């Protein structure tokens, strides 16, 4: 319990990181929802995301 | 034969190679281009963190193939 916070449309990850999630497909992750949910957890950090993504953790 | 590379800040380079060139040997070509040290960085090709002693031929790599590079520092 606890997690997230306060934002807005302006804000979401679709928008807040669309560099990074472009880097990520580029790289070769298509998997957009696994993106999203991996610079959430990286802090919007592209081989951040990159680590989780090939671990499995999304 | 030709390969390109792309940084995670978003720069394309193009390095000139054959299929028995090495990841070592092509980040070592990357260092004539932008000077980025070949211990620093790292390669990424279908989102697949690239080992130093294969080959392009060992991850079926092709002329004209858009690869990344990824630095152990960031740099960016």
């Amino acid at each position: 319990p606890g997690i997230s916070g306060g934002g807005g449309g302006i804000l979401d990850p679709e928008e807040r990181y669309e560099h990074q999630l472009r880097q990520l497909n580029d790289m070769g992750f298509f998997d957009f929802d696994r993106n999203v949910a991996a610079l959430r957890r990286s802090g919007g950090s592209v081989q951040g995301a990159l680590d989780s993504l090939l671990n499995g953790d999304v | 034969m030709q390969i390109f590379v792309k940084t995670l800040t978003g720069k394309t380079i193009t390095l000139e190679v054959e299929s028995s060139d090495t990841i070592d040997n092509v980040k070592s070509k990357i260092q004539d281009k932008e000077g980025i040290p070949p211990d620093q960085q790292r390669l990424i090709f279908a989102g697949k963190q690239l080992e130093d002693g294969r080959t392009l031929s060992d991850y079926n790599i092709q002329k004209e193939s858009t690869l990344h590079l990824v630095l152990r520092l960031r740099g960016g």
